[PDB]
């Protein structure tokens, strides 16, 4: 049957490696999170109004008067946080196990990552709190950095001299429409992966040992979905605000700036980099490269072994990379003052030098140790 | 339909009947439960409330 | 078999119970919110209307 | 798809039915040893970067505080 | 033992579904009741 | 910035599975009605919300019919006023932001609907601020309409001590000590910023129980369907 | 669900311009395709000048 | 790229019949119209507010203050009208040439038709005019007809006792989200068809004469796109209100009812049927069947020839069916009074009797004339 | 509140602050918004002319 | 796909290059005759239903008017 054929080839019988660990669950979790977000987003859209007079009032009306509306709203917010947790672990799996040699899958991935970051940014602007308004102005201002056409572009997006209702409404439209483009790009993602099949943690050709997916990696994905739902509901029902900003519960006052302005936990690494570079433009570029350096990653693989299971020096460099990514996440939070700044500057220098320079040199050294080079 | 007016066809159905009823039963119970239909659930002693 | 399947049957009810609950709240969300539900006691002045008139 | 994935030869593969085998054979019997075996093959590669992240984080915090602290000699 | 159960309500898939649905129908009653007992008692004196 | 960080207080609404004390929410609503409503607003809280929290329908109406509200346009088109309704929100203490600014010496008493949620460590902050009007130390001097509250950003809050011991009498009779009043209004403001606190925690208990059942099982089903492979014993027997 | 128009129709009560339902002064459907009489809310005649309709 | 293969497999090297007329353009036009609607809809969503206080004000702000906002709004409205014109001609092509024997393609089609009608209904509710509000109440009331669960369902959708803001906002969310589901269903529609290939107007096996699509039916689709754009822009730029209702330019008054209530013209045929049946429920059912009778159509084919090119009696019955479809479209417009009603009742009886009874009997007679039966 | 001379950004002034004042001042009738009257009235331009001259 | 679509035999097929042939050979020369040829093979099947739609539409309109026209005998 031409509709069922797809599933049989893709979901029911696809030959999958028998030895893939729990990390390979995470991408499926991302898809589930996407649906969850879409579903919760749809049930936020039946009561949200994208008017600057009524946006905060509509959000409070959702939390206070709609039956279980607080549940759907905090599920949406903590599901965005869970989406970025699963996204970061998915990207870390791709970096560690050499999955970036699937170059088309990797490039569709980094496009999906850019789209998800833009969607989450405009979604965080949407409740029109104090923190949303000052956050929007800030990043929209980021664009002004552009050398020649910057001012125009910023004003275009804002739709006026400064973010105001003009922005909110177009940000509602764009935040509505981009997750469906993300779903289509995810179909292209899984598509370009079906042409190749998944990788295994040993990094070897797993053609001799492949098993079906229906009874082996389906119940595994169901168990991972159950664990992710446990973490999401203990994030929603017990510590709902632990992943938020108290200043977003104040209305947007264009006159005042919340003093402790900071991007959400997931944008921090980038925030740190931006702050680190003295030049505004430099910051914007580095920021972009921060995400883009990944796309650049499949051209930096200089080893004869795909995975890092048998590569201890590059394992050490990888965990140092995870370490200073956590450091950059912390610095972003810290305010502008000594010595947070220097760490930020170094941490960014170390991040770009480990990804660009240290890992291919280490792979060359590791090939020399096995009498291969 | 000509082919379906058959002797074995009938036998097959008769053999299939019990299973079919079971499935309807599951759905009926399901609908009652999913909808929290109280008209029906009010009959059940424990389920009441 | 009865031990292994009973676990499948047990799990199902549990999931089934959660699935009805999740779907139930969602379904319920679209139902009237508290604001509207709290509508009653309209006051009408008889003097307002004279015979042969509707208001 | 299956059937055209790879070419192996003379590799016999025995297996058992799920219901015929214990669900959690020696789960904690060997699980613990193995988990521990695993942790000792990866702890030296994983842990010391996060250890020095903890030291840098504390240092930064303290240093920042000292930075903020007031020097009485400053005013004279 | 379960055998009797299996051969009766867990071996025929149709019956498997029947037992699941019926059980779930009652489980909610029991779960809600039991759960409420736990929650309310934990916060007894603070409700209402 | 440099600010005193309010300590952690042993509240009751902190318990993982602990709900708000509702008598304290009732007392804190009385504190807001008699003290805090003169200057602060509660635009997103309406009497109906109270019903089922610390008051009954009739009582709530009592509360509602104890206030005056404008009532849109008259048939004549002339805006008129009416007895408060369970559907009426809490009255504005100042028709417009400017009014509040003017009356409160330029300070805009923030809407205390989400204050606890909007203030970092709100419940504590609130308690601390209301109970933290200590004397300014040497070296610092504040202008009129300012007060040295270590906790307040800048330690110069326009609001004056709003709670003097025995400021108001609790109908329940619980001694109205400044603290007993600050704790009650912090519980109430908390409730205000999250009327669903109690309902949620119930679900939480339920969720845990369900996961505590489903999670273990789903694992047994997975280990059944994966035992087959996990017992596979490969063997290579080349022709040799 | 349209609004019947008062003081119009062939039954001196109401008429619904949507599909031609004529309601008598009692609001009872007399002619047309409207299924049932207009509903009478449970009002309250507190006074000959005050009526609390639901 | 593997994708290029899919890109080619459906649009470049696809073997198409050489003799398909201009009617086979129309489905591609529908896809273009879908995109056009989505694009225009996105540019309506950057300024529209789904609040009952501000919806009419936002629509007037789009028409009066946004640069070329009147152009995008009237392009959206007349593109919905063009969508239904192309949809009706696509369905008429499928009925005339025996294309309903592609049963899966036909069923995915009638699902797409239901989704498009629901999308257009909620979109017409969206500007919150006088006509939109009374139209919504009317059709939402249609649901109340349901024998037992009707009242609840209506109230659910309305989200309250009567359509009010609760409805508008959820109708904005649903009207936003359904055209992407329509796009996915159209992808399934294209798949279920390529498995079988397109039909030709002679109704014969065209395997002996097939040509590529890139140079032969692409420039033809480009020419059809150009002609459809000519008709759409002469509908927008010259007669922007010949298909709409003037009463939609008044704000929604719940107190004031209009003297005559209509949906937009493409719902009329259904409207007539509904009005015709005396029983409310009967009307609702017949109405549904009106659309559903099509799905039922592949089981009514009793002829040994697929197309109507060589079948003159069934051609006459088909044009009588098109004739009384036009009659039902006219009647819906006419008010409730003699003799419009009787025509409506007959026209509905003739419509159901021609589709259900007359065409298979005529096909049997036509098979008897060729010495086949 | 305070009143100021209109600006190029000001909209056209209201005759009445609310529609119930229009009902009170126009013997129960509500004079409609004339912004889209021509578009809202079937054959508006003609209607308008006719009504004003009819 | 192409190559496996169908089996024909001995059917020769000649053709010309686009640029080698006139773009609109005898376009109005035979186009008109053909279009007219076409219309006369389909007009009797197509047109009379729409003709009686026009008659029913007019009839309805006029009948409706007469219906609306006041009954002179009535009210007198
Ligand atoms: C330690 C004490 C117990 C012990 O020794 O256990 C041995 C056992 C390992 O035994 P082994 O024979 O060496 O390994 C074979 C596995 O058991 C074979 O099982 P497995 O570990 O491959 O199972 C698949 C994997 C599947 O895991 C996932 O799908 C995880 C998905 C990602 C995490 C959730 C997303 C969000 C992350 C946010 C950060 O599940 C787990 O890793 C554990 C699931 C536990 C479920 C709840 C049990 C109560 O340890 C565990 O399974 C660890 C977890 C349980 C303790
Ligand atoms: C009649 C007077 C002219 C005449 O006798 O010429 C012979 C000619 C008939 O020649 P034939 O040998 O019987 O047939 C071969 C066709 O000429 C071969 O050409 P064709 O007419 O089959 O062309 C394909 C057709 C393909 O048509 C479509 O693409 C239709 C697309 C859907 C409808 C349009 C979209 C909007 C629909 C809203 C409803 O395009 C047309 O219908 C004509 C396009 C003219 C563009 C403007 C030229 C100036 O008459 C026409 O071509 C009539 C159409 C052009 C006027
Ligand atoms: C956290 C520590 C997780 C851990 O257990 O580390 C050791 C583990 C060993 O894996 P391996 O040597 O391949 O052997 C596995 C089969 N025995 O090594 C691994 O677990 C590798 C896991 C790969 C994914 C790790 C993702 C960590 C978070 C990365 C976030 C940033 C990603 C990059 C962003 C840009
Ligand atoms: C309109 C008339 C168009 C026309 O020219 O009619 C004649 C044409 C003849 O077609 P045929 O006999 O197959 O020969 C063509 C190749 N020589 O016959 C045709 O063109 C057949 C066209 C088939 C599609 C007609 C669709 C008309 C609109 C139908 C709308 C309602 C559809 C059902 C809705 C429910
Ligand atoms: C009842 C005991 C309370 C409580 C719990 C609070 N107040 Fe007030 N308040 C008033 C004014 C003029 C301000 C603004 C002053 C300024 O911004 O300089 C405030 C502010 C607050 C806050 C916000 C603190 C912050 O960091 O923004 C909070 C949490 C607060 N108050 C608590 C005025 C008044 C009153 C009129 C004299 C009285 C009465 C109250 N407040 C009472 C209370
Ligand atoms: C098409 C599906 C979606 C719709 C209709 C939708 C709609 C909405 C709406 C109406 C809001 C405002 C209500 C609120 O404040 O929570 C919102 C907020 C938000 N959305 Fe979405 N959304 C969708 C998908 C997503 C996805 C996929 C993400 C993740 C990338 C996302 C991230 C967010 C975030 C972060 C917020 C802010 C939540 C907060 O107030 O803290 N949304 N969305
Ligand atoms: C929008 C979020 C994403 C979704 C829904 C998604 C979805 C998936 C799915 C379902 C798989 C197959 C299952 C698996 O192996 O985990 C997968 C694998 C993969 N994804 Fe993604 N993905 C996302 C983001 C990304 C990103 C950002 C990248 C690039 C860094 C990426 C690169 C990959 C790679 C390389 C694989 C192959 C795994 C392997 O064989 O090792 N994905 N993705
Ligand atoms: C995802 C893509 C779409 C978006 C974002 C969208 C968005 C909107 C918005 C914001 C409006 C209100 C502005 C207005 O009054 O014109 C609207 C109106 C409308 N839309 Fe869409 N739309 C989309 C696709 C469609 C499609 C595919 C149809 C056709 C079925 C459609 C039919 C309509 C109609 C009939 C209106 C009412 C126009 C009127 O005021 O007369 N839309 N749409
Ligand atoms: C959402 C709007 C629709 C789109 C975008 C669409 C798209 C298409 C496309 C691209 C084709 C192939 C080109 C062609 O033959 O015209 C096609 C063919 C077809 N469609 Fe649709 N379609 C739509 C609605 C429908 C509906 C409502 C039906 C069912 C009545 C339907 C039934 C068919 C059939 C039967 C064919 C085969 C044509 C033949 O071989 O004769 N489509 N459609
Ligand atoms: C065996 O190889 C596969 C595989 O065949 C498939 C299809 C998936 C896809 C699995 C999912 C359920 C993820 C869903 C992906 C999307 C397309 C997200 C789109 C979301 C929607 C709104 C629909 C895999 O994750 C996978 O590796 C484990
Ligand atoms: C040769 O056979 C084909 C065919 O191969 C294809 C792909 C199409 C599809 C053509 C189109 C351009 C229509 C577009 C269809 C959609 C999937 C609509 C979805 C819209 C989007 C928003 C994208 C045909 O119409 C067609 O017959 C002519």
């Amino acid at each position: 049957h031409p509709l069922f054929k797809i599933i049989n080839h893709s979901f029911i019988d696809l030959p999958a490696p028998s030895n893939i660990s729990s990390w390979w669950n995470f991408g499926s979790l991302l898809g589930v999170c996407l649906m969850v977000q879409i579903i919760t987003g749809l049930f936020l859209a039946m009561h949200y109004t994208s008017d600057t007079m009524t946006a905060f009032s509509s959000v409070t009306h959702i939390c206070r008067d709609v039956n279980y509306g607080w549940l759907i709203r905090y599920m949406h917010a903590n599901g965005a946080s869970m989406f970025f947790i699963c996204l970061f672990l998915h990207v870390g799996r791709g970096l560690y196990y050499g999955s970036y040699t699937f170059m088309e899958t990797w490039n569709i991935g980094v496009l999906l990552l850019f789209a998800v970051m833009a969607t989450a940014f405009m979604g965080y602007v949407l409740p029109w709190g104090q923190m949303s308004f000052w956050g929007a102005t800030v990043i929209t201002n980021l664009l002004s950095a552009i050398p020649y056409i910057g001012t125009t572009l910023v004003e275009w997006i804002w739709g006026g001299f400064s973010v105001d209702k003009a922005t909110l409404t177009r940000f509602f439209a764009f935040h509505f429409i981009l997750p469906f483009i993300i779903a289509a790009l995810a179909i292209v993602h899984l598509l370009f992966l079906h042409e190749t099949g998944s990788n295994n943690p040993t990094g070897l050709n797993s053609d001799a040992d492949k098993i079906p997916f229906h009874p082996y990696y389906t119940i595994k994905d169901i168990l991972g979905i159950l664990i992710m739902f446990l973490i999401l509901m203990t994030l929603v029902l017990f510590f709902p605000d632990m992943l938020g900003d108290p200043d977003n519960y104040m209305p947007a006052n264009p006159l005042n700036t919340p003093p402790h302005i900071k991007p959400e936990w997931y944008f921090l690494f980038a925030y740190a980099i931006l702050r680190s570079i003295p030049n505004k433009l430099g910051g914007v570029l580095a920021l972009i490269l921060s995400i883009l350096i990944l796309a650049l990653m499949p051209f930096l693989h200089t080893s004869k072994q795909r995975s890092l299971m048998f590569r201890p020096i590059t394992q050490i460099l990888y965990w140092i990379l995870v370490a200073n990514l956590l450091i950059l996440t912390w610095i972003g939070g810290q305010p502008v003052e000594h010595p947070f700044i220097i760490i930020g500057q170094l941490a960014s220098i170390s991040y770009f030098s480990i990804i660009l320079i240290l890992m291919p040199i280490s792979g060359i050294i590791e090939d020399k140790m096995l009498k291969l080079y | 339909l000509s082919r379906f007016l058959g002797p074995r066809y009938r036998e097959l159905a008769r053999n299939w009947i019990p299973t079919a009823g079971m499935w309807g039963t599951v759905g009926a119970v399901g609908l009652v439960w999913a909808t929290d239909w109280r008209l029906i659930l009010d009959w059940v002693p424990y389920i009441n409330g | 078999k009865g031990f292994s399947y009973l676990v499948t049957a047990t799990t199902t009810v549990g999931v089934a119970y959660a699935a009805k609950n999740v779907v139930s709240q969602f379904v319920s969300s679209m139902s009237a919110s508290a604001d509207v539900l709290a509508m009653s006691k309209i006051e009408i002045k008889l003097s307002d209307i004279p015979e042969g008139k509707n208001m | 798809e299956f059937g055209n994935l790879a070419r192996i030869r003379h590799v016999i593969s025995y297996s058992l039915s799920p219901f015929e085998q214990r669900a959690f054979p020696s789960y904690f019997s060997k699980g613990i040893p193995n988990v521990l075996r695993r942790t000792r093959e990866r702890i030296l590669r994983v842990a010391p970067p996060f250890v020095v992240v903890y030291l840098i984080y504390t240092w930064g915090n303290q240093e920042f505080e000292q930075s903020k602290r007031k020097n009485p000699a400053m005013y004279e | 033992i379960p055998s009797r159960l299996y051969s009766l309500l867990f071996r025929r898939t149709s019956t498997f579904a029947l037992t699941i649905a019926v059980g779930a129908l009652f489980f909610e009653r029991a779960f809600d009741q039991g759960a409420d007992a736990i929650y309310e008692h934990i916060n007894e004196g603070k409700l209402w | 910035d440099l600010e005193l960080h309010p300590p952690s207080y042993p509240w009751s609404h902190r318990g993982l599975l602990s709900s708000l004390d509702h008598t304290s929410i009732r007392r804190g609503f009385q504190v807001y009605k008699q003290v805090c409503s003169s200057c602060h607003s509660m635009d997103y809280v309406a009497y109906r919300h109270l019903v089922g929290v610390c008051y009954t329908e009739e009582e709530a109406k009592a509360l509602a019919e104890e206030v005056e509200v404008q009532d849109g346009p008259n048939d004549d088109g002339e805006m008129f006023m009416r007895p408060g309704k369970l559907s009426d929100y809490f009255p504005k203490p100042y028709p417009n932001p400017e009014a509040a600014r003017a009356a409160n010496n330029g300070a805009l008493p923030p809407d205390l609907s989400y204050i606890v949620r909007a203030r970092h460590g709100g419940e504590d902050y609130v308690f601390s601020l209301l109970t933290g009007y200590c004397e300014p130390p040497t070296g610092v001097s504040l202008r009129e309409g300012l007060y040295f509250n270590p906790y307040f950003p800048g330690q110069a809050i326009g609001m004056a001590p709003p709670i003097y011991t025995e400021v108001l009498e609790y109908d329940d009779g619980t001694p109205a000590t400044m603290s007993q009043v600050a704790k009650d209004v912090a519980t109430f403001l908390r409730w205000a910023s999250e009327p669903e606190h109690d309902h949620r925690k119930r679900m939480g208990l339920k969720m845990l129980l369900m996961m505590g059942l489903l999670l273990p099982l789903t694992y047994a089903m997975k280990r059944h369907k994966w035992s087959v492979l996990k017992s596979r014993k490969l063997a290579y027997r080349p022709p040799k | 669900g349209c609004v019947p128009i008062a003081n119009a129709g062939d039954f001196g009560g109401y008429y619904c311009p949507c599909h031609g339902s004529h309601y008598d002064a009692s609001g009872r459907i007399r002619k047309g395709p409207a299924p049932l009489n207009l509903e009478v809310p449970a009002y309250e005649f507190t006074s000959d000048d005050v009526v609390v309709v639901g």
